[PDB]
């Protein structure tokens, strides 16, 4: 439905003759443009957060502290990936700044986003500049890329 | 006794590979590369460098089993219904094992056949209520992802017409780097008539099928064009290339039709045996199938 | 001479391979 | 779904041979003749251990969950790789373990398949008769023992 | 390799002083399987047979007979692996470290690679043994902030679908109580063909100090912890009891058998600590290591473990 | 693994041995049933008997509220021993079989409690006298729940006559058909349970 | 399969097969874009054409 | 023995510590 | 046939409880 990887099988092979707008796919994992220079933390996953704002939560005490997803002040990170088998999400702190393709809620380049409760981008606290217009994947998933330069009023 | 297949005439010897298996499924993965974004310039210090991605898909193919059942009559009781020249009671269509089993495996091979090309089972001639299968189980004319080219009613009986389309289709295939490869074309016997007429004041020099064998010969790298004519088909034409990196049959050992142990025995004279037979096997890769619908309307 | 009637389906796939083969030998495209 | 026992953590204890055999996952009946009458057809749904019903459109008619005065048959098994379901006919009797509306259901009580599959107690269309209590296997799912016998 | 690594040459000639798990002990030579696996799970398929109803009477003529169905089971075992960083002092600088009775910066607390894996294994090793014992990685005493394990990762404390007893609050000085719970436990047990093996006790050290008391006036020469032996004596068919004492244990009382085929351990083959290969380097003299391990494998059947808990509040 | 299918050699090792559990708890008990609360039992023929459910013999029972009191469930055995009328066969091993819970109180230290005796030192001194200092044997079976059983071990008084054919054995039919599925069908003879009248101790203790 | 993980080998070579074939692009129409639109091109320095522009 | 690469080193320390294992048990007398 | 075979069943559970008794040791 949602997850990374379609767990549905593909009935065919696929045609690998073309080299153009073959990454706007939900699968692609990470950062368009990444340095061997940045900070990448894993933490136990609450819900599917991938590709979207997460925000650290908190139990009672008796487990460690999760990530789940989430926006506005309480924002701590973005999960650019995750492990399934694990449930371990990999979260970049708000403090390095990150480059990929984000999930957007249901918009032109140089429009400012911020993230929402559900951690999903929107349009205008500034948190990130879209490069593109939205791509649409399914009925209401809708990825763009955005580039996050932390907090900022 | 039983004829051949005609299905093996639409496909090279490459390009099948048979398996054993009765009824399951294989699986195959696939990997693939793709660029994220523009390349990074090599300019004085920088560490921030484009991606490149890669993905996996993985691709399953269904096998089903299928028994039909059959009346005959018992070995030990053929003496009493033998006759001057026939063998077997004409008054109830009753038949002898070996002449029975023969007429049904040859009856079954037809259904196979149909299958195979149509890429659907079923028992009317109307082609409704046929029998639900399992998804990853497709024919070549109902396979997806695929090149689908509709000729409008109106234009049923203007080859150029459709001859138009053909070429759209034939413009719109994608042989990657394995164009040089034979092709292989289907048609209807109506097709195949429309076809010797001469080439459209009409001209006298060339046939519709001379100027159909060239166009395909311009992407095949002028590779053989073989043209067969099959019965089953109505309004519809068939355009795929021969080359087992592309499309790939791969069929179960017990695929053709194979007799079972169980027969059953009563005090009558009158038996019954069973026949196994599997279907599935047909695998083929995206945009490679040219698939022509001429709307009869 | 098969045994049993394992033996008689897998001489009965052999045939319909060496068939298939056989086909294509003759075949003139 | 069926068989839900594959996803475990650690080995059953295989010595009681008592309370061992009211489970979702034993398919057939109790006590079965072997010249009972089965028919496979396709299914939409989840009829396993329900009333099935035929339903027609193009395809080949399938068979659904469903009772009343529609009942073709009971369904007692189900292949999920082939999507077919073995069924038998109202007209062949039946004696095992079928899904019941509640757990209201007690030995001697005339029960009658609803519209849903389910067994429910009662005029009536067929002769179901529970022959034990309701189990309650799970939060919504309930195994009775039930002898179905023809139609009234 | 040791002529171009000097980490690996170091580790191979102290890897022979790190003392071995105290886990061993609580096992038998033929319980214990190594696995070659780092993360992942394996399945294994256990059949088991059931009756559906009453035989049928062979009387006459009969055409329908009671039925005899099967099941399958599939238990799945989670593989974890996990991993841990020290700093220590880069090789070449140790000269300008070298006390006259120690090598290291007792000031900020700087080690040679040596001595800092060998106690970084030392203390992973300890991490490793409370996890087996108790089911549970944490590093607070009260056990609180665990760290979130996969489904199908269990040790002997927290094993579902076993025998599970409570002491009240208000008996937990009274041993006639705790041992009464013991013994409603050990009747619960259902060890079935599998009777005759030596059994195992593992008890906190506020137990074990219970267990000397007389009996109960007083029963000369006879003791509590006699009083135990011979309770559990009666269902092993007469084997060997074995008591041992944990400090990690709290008001708990654990009793399984040694037996392969109830309780087996398949630990992965890199369970115990094991060093990098990727060594982080900088300009000064502080360079960082980094130590893997793995942990899951213990699987046991159901019923066959008592565990006693003495409740405090 | 989906559909529950096992090949015949396996499918029928299985099936044997929930058989064999069943002919044990018949003859055990008397009774055939698959609920744990021993109802919906197979209505069998008279003149068939189990060591619990014999009739004419000695019964005793244990008050509830003395459930957990071993020197009152030691009166009782004590009151159903001297009932016991074993005449002139009594120089024979005896033979003891209780429930686990059971098992677990007898090891405990005869009672101020004394010492180097426990209860089941007593009670084999208390058989011993009537037997003719004999072999006393003492076994525990979790089909037993909170039951005490007492029986010589002699020909004379109580003997077992099985039939040759009361362990399973497979059919000779085997349903067949067109699929992969065949039916297979075992066989096993219940009976032959022979005792004499007042020779059989029953104790059962009352719980709640 | 589940993280889309590959050997070094296997990498390299789908990575230098996707290179060659942007190379193939340029050398023929002049530009640099990964789109199938042609937009987003890179800048690229003057002086630098290919045979269609 | 003289190990010739990392991964052989590794494969020597887990046949280290399974020795070291058989050889506890050995010794042990319980 | 399969009536020899029966009794050979019944004449090796018979073996089987004979050599049971002559191995047991209360």
């Amino acid at each position: 439905a949602l997850m990374k990887n379609p767990q549905q099988d593909s009935g065919l092979l696929s045609n690998s003759i073309d080299f153009r707008d073959q990454n706007l796919i939900f699968s692609n994992s990470g950062g368009v443009c990444t340095s061997s220079k940045d900070k990448i933390e894993n933490y136990p996953a609450k819900g599917y957060p991938y590709k979207r704002g997460v925000k650290l939560s908190f139990g009672d005490g008796t487990t460690e502290l999760e990530v789940e997803a989430g926006g506005g002040d309480d924002l701590y990170g973005v999960c650019s990936d995750i492990d399934e088998f694990s449930g371990m999400a990999t979260v970049i702190p708000i403090t390095n700044n990150f480059t990929g393709y984000l999930t957007l809620k249901k918009v032109n380049p140089g429009d400012k986003l911020n993230f929402n409760q559900h951690g999903e981008l929107e349009k205008v606290s500034v948190n990130a500049i879209a490069l593109s217009k939205a791509h649409k994947l399914t009925e209401d998933l809708f990825i763009v890329l955005a580039s996050v330069f932390g907090n900022r009023a | 006794e039983v004829k051949d297949p005609i299905m093996y005439k639409w496909f090279s010897p490459d390009q099948i590979e048979d398996v054993d298996l009765q009824m399951g499924y294989q699986k195959t993965v696939k990997w693939d590369a793709f660029l994220n974004a523009n390349p990074t310039t090599i300019a004085n210090e920088v560490n921030t460098i484009s991606t490149i991605g890669f993905s996996s898909e993985v691709v399953r193919l269904n096998y089903l089993k299928l028994q039909y059942k059959f009346r005959h009559l018992k070995q030990t009781s053929e003496k009493f219904y033998t006759s001057d020249s026939y063998i077997g009671d004409i008054n109830n269509n009753l038949l002898p094992f070996a002449q029975a089993y023969k007429l049904a495996s040859s009856e079954i091979i037809k259904l196979i056949n149909h299958f195979v090309l149509t890429g659907t089972v079923s028992i009317q001639k109307d082609g409704k209520n046929q029998k639900r299968l399992l998804p990853n189980m497709y024919g070549l004319l109902n396979m997806p992802e695929q090149i689908k080219e509709e000729v409008a009613s109106g234009d049923k009986d203007k080859m150029d017409k459709i001859f138009e389309k053909i070429e759209a289709g034939l413009s719109k295939l994608e042989l990657g780097d394995e164009f040089s490869t034979p092709m292989m074309v289907i048609v209807d016997p109506a097709t195949s008539l429309k076809l010797v007429k001469p080439y459209a004041a009409a001209s006298s020099c060339e046939k519709w099928e001379d100027v159909l064998i060239q166009t395909i010969k311009a992407i095949n790298n002028r590779e053989d064009v073989y043209i067969e004519t099959s019965n089953l088909l109505k309004h519809k034409i068939l355009i795929y290339p021969l080359n087992s990196e592309l499309i790939k049959f791969k069929p179960s050992k017990y695929m053709l039709p194979t007799p079972n142990e169980q027969v059953d025995k009563d005090s009558t004279d009158v038996a019954h045996s069973y026949i196994d037979f599997v279907l599935g096997g047909l695998l083929a890769t995206r945009k490679t199938i040219l698939q022509v619908n001429i709307k009869q309307s | 001479v098969p045994i049993n009637f394992t033996e008689f389906v897998q001489a009965i796939s052999n045939t319909y391979k060496q068939r298939r083969i056989q086909f294509y030998e003759n075949l003139k495209r | 779904m069926k068989n839900p026992q594959h996803d475990a953590s650690l080995l059953s204890n295989s010595n009681e041979f008592r309370d061992k055999n009211v489970e979702f996952f034993a398919s057939g009946g109790t006590r079965t003749s072997k010249f009972d009458k089965l028919e496979n057809h396709p299914f939409l749904g989840y009829p396993y251990k329900r009333g099935v019903k035929r339903v027609i459109q193009h395809y080949e008619p399938h068979v659904e969950a469903g009772g009343g005065e529609d009942l073709y048959g009971i369904c007692i098994d189900i292949d999920e790789f082939s999507k077919t379901a073995t069924i038998v006919p109202i007209t062949n009797n039946f004696e095992g373990y079928l899904v019941a509306k509640d757990s209201t259901v007690k030995v001697k009580d005339k029960l009658i398949f609803n519209k849903d599959g389910a067994l429910e107690k009662v005029k009536a269309t067929i002769n179901a008769t529970a022959l034990t209590d309701a189990k309650q296997i799970s939060n919504e799912v309930y195994l009775v023992k039930v002898a179905v016998f023809g139609n009234k």
